[PDB]
Protein backbone atom coordinates (compact mmCIF):
# COMPACT_ATOMS: atom_id res chain seq x y z
CA UNK A 1 0.00 0.00 0.00
CA UNK A 2 1.31 3.47 0.87
CA UNK A 3 4.58 2.16 2.37
CA UNK A 4 5.74 1.10 -1.11
CA UNK A 5 7.04 4.64 -1.68
CA UNK A 6 9.42 4.25 1.28
CA UNK A 7 12.30 2.37 -0.47
CA UNK A 8 12.65 5.22 -2.97
CA UNK A 9 12.44 7.87 -0.24
CA UNK A 10 14.95 5.83 1.79
CA UNK A 11 17.41 5.71 -1.12
CA UNK A 12 16.94 9.45 -1.67
CA UNK A 13 17.51 10.06 2.04
CA UNK A 14 20.73 8.04 2.05
CA UNK A 15 21.83 10.05 -1.00
CA UNK A 16 21.12 13.24 0.94
CA UNK A 17 22.84 11.90 4.07
CA UNK A 18 26.11 11.07 2.27
CA UNK A 19 27.32 14.67 1.47
CA UNK A 20 26.89 16.05 4.99
CA UNK A 21 28.28 13.08 6.91
CA UNK A 22 31.06 12.84 4.33
CA UNK A 23 32.14 16.47 4.68
CA UNK A 24 31.93 16.25 8.48
CA UNK A 25 34.25 13.23 8.54
CA UNK A 26 36.59 14.88 6.03
CA UNK A 27 36.77 18.11 8.06
CA UNK A 28 37.53 16.00 11.13
CA UNK A 29 40.11 13.99 9.18
CA UNK A 30 42.07 16.92 7.74
CA UNK A 31 42.07 18.99 10.94
CA UNK A 32 43.25 16.66 13.70
CA UNK A 33 39.91 15.26 14.82
CA UNK A 34 38.30 18.69 15.16
CA UNK A 35 36.16 21.16 13.28
CA UNK A 36 37.59 23.08 10.36
CA UNK A 37 38.72 26.54 11.45
CA UNK A 38 36.15 29.03 10.20
CA UNK A 39 38.04 32.18 9.18
CA UNK A 40 35.35 34.51 7.89
CA UNK A 41 37.15 37.61 9.15
CA UNK A 42 40.74 38.81 9.00
CA UNK A 43 41.34 38.45 12.74
CA UNK A 44 40.37 34.77 12.60
CA UNK A 45 42.75 34.35 9.68
CA UNK A 46 45.51 36.14 11.60
CA UNK A 47 45.04 33.81 14.57
CA UNK A 48 44.97 30.86 12.18
CA UNK A 49 48.19 31.85 10.41
CA UNK A 50 49.72 32.50 13.83
CA UNK A 51 48.81 28.90 14.70
CA UNK A 52 50.42 27.77 11.44
CA UNK A 53 53.59 29.65 12.39
CA UNK A 54 53.75 28.54 16.05
CA UNK A 55 53.07 24.87 15.33
CA UNK A 56 56.33 24.52 13.41
CA UNK A 57 55.07 21.82 11.03
CA UNK A 58 53.19 24.29 8.75
CA UNK A 59 49.81 23.01 10.02
CA UNK A 60 47.40 25.22 11.93
CA UNK A 61 45.61 22.32 13.62
CA UNK A 62 48.69 21.22 15.58
CA UNK A 63 47.72 22.84 18.87
CA UNK A 64 50.51 23.84 21.25
CA UNK A 65 49.58 24.48 24.87
CA UNK A 66 51.44 25.05 28.11
CA UNK A 67 54.06 22.39 27.31
CA UNK A 68 55.54 24.62 24.58
CA UNK A 69 56.72 27.25 27.08
CA UNK A 70 59.00 26.97 30.10
CA UNK B 1 65.63 60.87 0.83
CA UNK B 2 66.89 59.52 4.13
CA UNK B 3 67.99 55.99 4.94
CA UNK B 4 65.35 54.14 6.95
CA UNK B 5 66.68 53.29 10.41
CA UNK B 6 65.72 49.76 11.42
CA UNK B 7 66.60 47.98 14.67
CA UNK B 8 69.05 45.11 14.63
CA UNK B 9 68.13 41.44 14.88
CA UNK B 10 69.40 41.40 18.48
CA UNK B 11 66.97 44.24 19.25
CA UNK B 12 64.13 41.96 18.10
CA UNK B 13 65.04 38.77 19.97
CA UNK B 14 62.62 37.94 22.78
CA UNK B 15 61.31 34.69 24.22
CA UNK B 16 58.16 34.01 22.21
CA UNK B 17 54.72 32.98 23.42
CA UNK B 18 54.65 29.77 21.37
CA UNK B 19 51.07 28.75 22.20
CA UNK B 20 48.08 28.41 19.91
CA UNK B 21 45.22 30.84 19.40
CA UNK B 22 42.79 28.65 21.34
CA UNK B 23 45.23 28.61 24.27
CA UNK B 24 45.33 32.41 24.08
CA UNK B 25 41.56 32.60 23.77
CA UNK B 26 40.96 30.33 26.77
CA UNK B 27 42.86 32.49 29.26
CA UNK B 28 42.10 35.75 27.45
CA UNK B 29 39.96 37.33 30.17
CA UNK B 30 42.46 36.53 32.92
CA UNK B 31 45.18 37.86 30.62
CA UNK B 32 43.25 41.11 30.29
CA UNK B 33 42.68 41.27 34.04
CA UNK B 34 46.20 40.40 35.18
CA UNK B 35 48.42 41.79 32.40
CA UNK B 36 46.60 45.13 32.18
CA UNK B 37 49.32 47.67 32.95
CA UNK B 38 52.24 46.80 30.59
CA UNK B 39 49.80 46.00 27.76
CA UNK B 40 48.14 49.40 28.11
CA UNK B 41 51.50 51.17 28.40
CA UNK B 42 52.42 49.44 25.14
CA UNK B 43 49.22 50.29 23.28
CA UNK B 44 49.40 53.90 24.47
CA UNK B 45 53.02 54.02 23.27
CA UNK B 46 51.87 52.42 20.02
CA UNK B 47 49.02 54.88 19.35
CA UNK B 48 51.13 57.86 20.42
CA UNK B 49 54.52 57.20 18.85
CA UNK B 50 52.87 55.79 15.68
CA UNK B 51 56.07 53.83 15.03
CA UNK B 52 56.80 50.22 16.06
CA UNK B 53 60.50 51.07 16.32
CA UNK B 54 59.65 53.35 19.25
CA UNK B 55 57.81 50.55 21.05
CA UNK B 56 60.29 47.67 21.28
CA UNK B 57 60.96 47.85 25.03
CA UNK B 58 57.22 48.06 25.74
CA UNK B 59 56.61 45.05 23.50
CA UNK B 60 59.35 43.14 25.32
CA UNK B 61 57.68 43.98 28.65
CA UNK B 62 54.39 42.72 27.16
CA UNK B 63 56.05 39.45 26.16
CA UNK B 64 57.72 39.06 29.58
CA UNK B 65 54.42 39.68 31.39
CA UNK B 66 52.57 37.20 29.16
CA UNK B 67 55.24 34.56 29.77
CA UNK B 68 55.03 35.11 33.54
CA UNK B 69 51.23 34.87 33.24
CA UNK B 70 51.33 31.48 31.54
CA UNK B 71 54.05 30.21 33.90
CA UNK B 72 51.81 31.22 36.80
CA UNK B 73 48.97 29.30 35.13
CA UNK B 74 51.12 26.23 34.50
CA UNK B 75 52.43 25.79 38.06
CA UNK B 76 49.01 25.73 39.74
CA UNK B 77 46.14 25.04 37.32
CA UNK B 78 47.65 23.31 34.30
CA UNK B 79 45.19 20.44 33.98
CA UNK B 80 41.84 22.33 34.19
CA UNK B 81 43.37 24.87 31.79
CA UNK B 82 44.31 22.07 29.38
CA UNK B 83 40.83 20.58 29.76
CA UNK B 84 39.39 24.02 28.98
CA UNK B 85 41.46 25.04 25.96
CA UNK B 86 41.07 21.59 24.39
CA UNK B 87 37.30 22.07 24.43
CA UNK B 88 37.67 25.64 23.12
CA UNK B 89 40.06 24.28 20.48
CA UNK B 90 37.57 21.67 19.23
CA UNK B 91 35.12 24.20 17.80
CA UNK B 92 35.75 25.89 14.48
CA UNK B 93 34.52 29.31 15.54
CA UNK B 94 35.89 28.50 19.04
CA UNK B 95 32.79 29.44 21.00
CA UNK B 96 32.89 30.39 24.65
CA UNK B 97 29.24 29.35 24.97
CA UNK B 98 30.01 25.70 24.20
CA UNK B 99 32.44 25.20 27.09
CA UNK B 100 30.91 26.68 30.23
CA UNK B 101 31.62 23.74 32.54
CA UNK B 102 35.33 23.61 31.68
CA UNK B 103 35.30 27.39 32.08
CA UNK B 104 33.70 26.99 35.51
CA UNK B 105 36.37 24.43 36.47
CA UNK B 106 39.20 26.69 35.28
CA UNK B 107 37.79 29.86 36.88
CA UNK B 108 37.09 27.99 40.12
CA UNK B 109 40.63 26.62 40.39
CA UNK B 110 42.11 29.99 39.38
CA UNK B 111 40.07 31.90 41.98
CA UNK B 112 40.90 29.32 44.63
CA UNK B 113 44.65 29.05 43.99
CA UNK B 114 45.68 32.30 42.26
CA UNK B 115 43.00 34.72 43.47
CA UNK B 116 42.27 35.98 39.95
CA UNK B 117 38.73 37.15 39.20
CA UNK B 118 37.44 36.86 35.65
CA UNK B 119 36.17 40.28 34.52
CA UNK B 120 32.48 40.95 34.05
CA UNK B 121 30.75 41.82 30.80
CA UNK B 122 31.86 45.32 29.79
CA UNK B 123 35.08 45.61 31.76
CA UNK B 124 37.82 44.79 29.23
CA UNK B 125 36.27 47.21 26.73
CA UNK B 126 36.67 50.18 29.08
CA UNK B 127 38.90 53.08 28.09
CA UNK B 128 41.43 53.21 30.92
CA UNK B 129 44.12 55.73 31.83
CA UNK B 130 47.86 55.03 31.70
CA UNK B 131 50.57 56.60 33.86
CA UNK B 132 53.64 56.81 31.62
CA UNK B 133 57.06 58.27 32.29
CA UNK B 134 58.07 58.83 28.66
CA UNK B 135 57.45 62.34 27.27
CA UNK B 136 54.54 63.12 24.99
CA UNK B 137 55.53 63.02 21.28
CA UNK B 138 55.79 66.61 20.08
CA UNK B 139 55.41 65.80 16.36
CA UNK B 140 54.62 62.13 15.66
CA UNK B 141 53.66 62.80 12.04
CA UNK B 142 57.03 64.57 11.48
CA UNK B 143 55.08 67.45 9.97
CA UNK B 144 57.30 70.19 8.61
CA UNK B 145 56.69 73.93 8.83
CA UNK B 146 53.22 74.85 7.61
CA UNK B 147 52.83 77.44 4.84
CA UNK B 148 51.89 80.90 6.01
CA UNK B 149 48.31 81.82 5.04
CA UNK B 150 47.24 84.57 2.70
CA UNK B 151 46.63 87.97 4.35
CA UNK B 152 43.07 88.65 5.45
CA UNK B 153 41.05 91.73 4.54
CA UNK B 154 40.76 94.66 6.93
CA UNK B 155 39.52 98.21 6.93
CA UNK B 156 36.21 99.94 6.34
CA UNK B 157 34.82 99.36 2.86
CA UNK B 158 35.07 102.71 1.07
CA UNK B 159 33.12 103.35 -2.16
CA UNK B 160 34.58 102.61 -5.56
CA UNK B 161 36.74 105.39 -6.97
CA UNK B 162 34.68 107.05 -9.73
CA UNK B 163 32.36 104.08 -10.07
CA UNK B 164 32.90 101.00 -12.18
CA UNK B 165 35.72 102.46 -14.35
CA UNK B 166 34.20 100.56 -17.29
CA UNK B 167 35.21 102.70 -20.30
CA UNK B 168 32.69 105.53 -19.85
CA UNK B 169 30.21 104.44 -17.21
CA UNK B 170 30.68 107.11 -14.56
CA UNK B 171 28.86 105.01 -11.95
C1 LIG C 1 16.78 114.96 -3.29
C2 LIG C 1 16.08 113.84 -4.01
C3 LIG C 1 15.64 114.22 -5.41
C4 LIG C 1 16.78 114.53 -6.36
C5 LIG C 1 16.33 114.70 -7.80
C6 LIG C 1 17.47 114.73 -8.82
C7 LIG C 1 17.03 114.40 -10.24
C8 LIG C 1 16.00 115.36 -10.81
C9 LIG C 1 15.48 114.92 -12.17
C10 LIG C 1 14.61 113.67 -12.13
C11 LIG C 1 14.87 112.72 -13.28
C12 LIG C 1 16.24 112.06 -13.22
C13 LIG C 1 16.65 111.36 -14.50
C14 LIG C 1 18.02 110.70 -14.41
C15 LIG C 1 19.16 111.67 -14.12
C16 LIG C 1 19.85 112.21 -15.36
C17 LIG C 1 20.57 111.12 -16.15
C18 LIG C 1 21.24 111.63 -17.39
O1 LIG C 1 20.75 112.42 -18.15
O2 LIG C 1 22.46 111.11 -17.54
C19 LIG C 1 23.28 111.71 -18.57
C20 LIG C 1 24.03 110.68 -19.36
C21 LIG C 1 25.52 110.90 -19.28
O3 LIG C 1 25.82 112.28 -19.52
P1 LIG C 1 26.65 113.25 -18.57
O4 LIG C 1 26.61 114.62 -19.10
O5 LIG C 1 28.04 112.66 -18.43
O6 LIG C 1 25.98 113.17 -17.11
C22 LIG C 1 25.11 114.21 -16.63
C23 LIG C 1 24.73 113.89 -15.21
O7 LIG C 1 25.91 113.96 -14.40
C24 LIG C 1 24.11 112.53 -15.08
O8 LIG C 1 24.35 112.01 -13.75
P2 LIG C 1 25.42 110.82 -13.54
O9 LIG C 1 26.77 111.25 -13.93
O10 LIG C 1 25.27 110.38 -12.09
O11 LIG C 1 24.93 109.59 -14.46
C25 LIG C 1 25.42 108.25 -14.21
C26 LIG C 1 25.57 107.55 -15.52
C27 LIG C 1 26.09 108.51 -16.56
O12 LIG C 1 26.16 107.91 -17.87
C28 LIG C 1 27.33 107.37 -18.22
O13 LIG C 1 28.24 107.18 -17.45
C29 LIG C 1 27.38 107.06 -19.69
C30 LIG C 1 26.72 105.74 -20.07
C31 LIG C 1 25.22 105.83 -20.21
C32 LIG C 1 24.63 104.70 -21.02
C33 LIG C 1 25.16 104.65 -22.44
C34 LIG C 1 24.77 103.40 -23.20
C35 LIG C 1 25.18 103.43 -24.66
C36 LIG C 1 24.72 102.23 -25.46
C37 LIG C 1 23.22 102.01 -25.45
C38 LIG C 1 22.40 103.11 -26.09
C39 LIG C 1 20.91 102.86 -26.01
C40 LIG C 1 20.07 103.68 -26.98
C41 LIG C 1 19.97 105.16 -26.65
C42 LIG C 1 18.53 105.65 -26.49
C43 LIG C 1 17.56 105.15 -27.56
C44 LIG C 1 16.12 105.60 -27.38
C45 LIG C 1 15.46 105.01 -26.17
O14 LIG C 1 24.24 107.07 -15.90
C46 LIG C 1 24.16 105.88 -16.51
O15 LIG C 1 25.11 105.28 -16.92
C47 LIG C 1 22.74 105.40 -16.58
C48 LIG C 1 22.38 104.75 -17.91
C49 LIG C 1 21.62 105.68 -18.84
C50 LIG C 1 20.27 106.10 -18.31
C51 LIG C 1 20.15 107.59 -18.02
C52 LIG C 1 18.95 107.96 -17.17
C53 LIG C 1 17.61 107.79 -17.85
C54 LIG C 1 16.43 108.18 -16.98
C55 LIG C 1 15.12 108.29 -17.74
C56 LIG C 1 14.86 107.11 -18.65
C57 LIG C 1 13.97 107.44 -19.82
C58 LIG C 1 14.46 106.83 -21.12
C59 LIG C 1 15.76 107.41 -21.61
C60 LIG C 1 16.29 106.76 -22.87
C61 LIG C 1 16.91 105.40 -22.65
C62 LIG C 1 18.42 105.33 -22.85
C63 LIG C 1 19.23 106.19 -21.89
O16 LIG C 1 23.60 110.86 -20.75
C64 LIG C 1 23.57 109.78 -21.54
O17 LIG C 1 24.01 108.71 -21.23
C65 LIG C 1 22.87 110.08 -22.83
C66 LIG C 1 21.65 109.18 -23.08
C67 LIG C 1 20.32 109.75 -22.59
C68 LIG C 1 20.16 109.82 -21.08
C69 LIG C 1 18.73 109.98 -20.60
C70 LIG C 1 18.35 111.37 -20.15
C71 LIG C 1 17.45 111.38 -18.92
C72 LIG C 1 16.14 112.11 -19.10
C73 LIG C 1 15.34 111.63 -20.29
C74 LIG C 1 14.04 112.37 -20.48
C75 LIG C 1 13.40 112.16 -21.85
C76 LIG C 1 12.81 110.77 -22.07
C77 LIG C 1 12.06 110.66 -23.39
C78 LIG C 1 11.16 109.45 -23.51
C79 LIG C 1 11.91 108.12 -23.49
C80 LIG C 1 12.84 107.92 -24.67
C81 LIG C 1 12.11 107.88 -25.99
C1 LIG D 1 23.68 5.50 -2.51
C2 LIG D 1 22.91 4.23 -2.78
C3 LIG D 1 22.48 4.09 -4.23
C4 LIG D 1 21.70 2.82 -4.51
C5 LIG D 1 21.12 2.73 -5.92
C6 LIG D 1 20.47 1.39 -6.23
C7 LIG D 1 19.23 1.06 -5.42
C8 LIG D 1 18.75 -0.36 -5.61
C9 LIG D 1 19.64 -1.42 -4.96
C10 LIG D 1 19.49 -2.82 -5.53
C11 LIG D 1 18.07 -3.37 -5.54
C12 LIG D 1 17.93 -4.73 -6.21
C13 LIG D 1 18.36 -4.76 -7.66
C14 LIG D 1 17.89 -5.98 -8.45
C15 LIG D 1 18.24 -5.90 -9.93
C16 LIG D 1 17.55 -6.93 -10.82
C17 LIG D 1 18.11 -8.34 -10.67
C18 LIG D 1 17.39 -9.34 -11.53
O1 LIG D 1 16.26 -9.70 -11.37
O2 LIG D 1 18.18 -9.78 -12.51
C19 LIG D 1 17.64 -10.81 -13.38
C20 LIG D 1 18.36 -10.79 -14.69
C21 LIG D 1 18.15 -12.05 -15.47
O3 LIG D 1 18.64 -13.17 -14.70
P1 LIG D 1 18.61 -14.64 -15.32
O4 LIG D 1 19.83 -15.36 -14.88
O5 LIG D 1 18.34 -14.50 -16.77
O6 LIG D 1 17.33 -15.33 -14.65
C22 LIG D 1 16.86 -16.66 -14.96
C23 LIG D 1 16.58 -17.33 -13.65
N1 LIG D 1 16.24 -18.76 -13.83
O7 LIG D 1 19.80 -10.72 -14.41
C24 LIG D 1 20.45 -9.64 -14.85
O8 LIG D 1 19.92 -8.72 -15.40
C25 LIG D 1 21.92 -9.74 -14.57
C26 LIG D 1 22.31 -9.22 -13.20
C27 LIG D 1 22.01 -7.74 -13.02
C28 LIG D 1 22.28 -7.23 -11.63
C29 LIG D 1 21.91 -5.77 -11.43
C30 LIG D 1 21.96 -5.31 -9.99
C31 LIG D 1 21.40 -3.91 -9.79
C32 LIG D 1 22.23 -2.80 -10.41
C33 LIG D 1 21.68 -1.41 -10.13
C34 LIG D 1 22.73 -0.31 -10.09
C35 LIG D 1 23.00 0.27 -8.71
C36 LIG D 1 23.42 -0.75 -7.64
C37 LIG D 1 23.94 -0.15 -6.35
C38 LIG D 1 25.24 0.63 -6.51
C39 LIG D 1 25.75 1.27 -5.22
C40 LIG D 1 26.12 0.26 -4.15
C41 LIG D 1 27.22 -0.68 -4.57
Amino acid sequence: MWFEVLPGIAVMGVCLFIPGMATARIHRFSNGGREKRVAHYSYQWYLMERDRRVSGVNRYYVSKGLENID
Amino acid sequence: PGIVELPSLEDLKVQEVKVSSSVLKAAAHHYGAQCDKPNKEFMLCRWEEKDPRRCLEEGKLVNQCALEFFRQIKRHCAEPFTEYWTCIDYSGLQLFRRCRKEQAQFDKCVLDKLGWVRPDLGELSKVTKVKTDRPLPENPYHSRARPEPNPEVEGDLKPARHGSRLFFWTM
